[PDB]
């Protein structure tokens, strides 16, 4: 019976770590675009 | 017979001293009813 009750604290925790590891997906694929506007920057800073 | 009043609360006292709310409670928590909106 105690297994049971704790269900819905512990379906509502697993939930919101979904949420937050979508969350560093989304600022993974930012990252990486952001180190390919310094690159960019790099060789345009060389062109000057 | 009739019943007047301190024969009446005897009467409750010695019916609450038999139930048990504990069981009835958990029953209640149960799986079958445990989300209910």
């Amino acid at each position: 019976d105690s297994i049971s009750y704790s269900n819905f604290s512990v379906a509502e925790n697993f939930q919101k770590m979904k949420d937050y590891y979508k969350e560093i997906e989304k600022l993974k694929i930012k990252i990486l675009q952001l180190i390919e506007a310094i690159k960019k920057y790099q060789q345009h800073v060389e062109e000057l | 017979f009739r019943l007047y009043w301190d024969d009446l609360k005897r009467k409750l006292s010695e019916k609450l001293d038999s139930t048990d709310f504990t069981s009835t409670i958990k029953l209640l928590n149960e799986n079958s009813y445990v989300p209910r909106e």
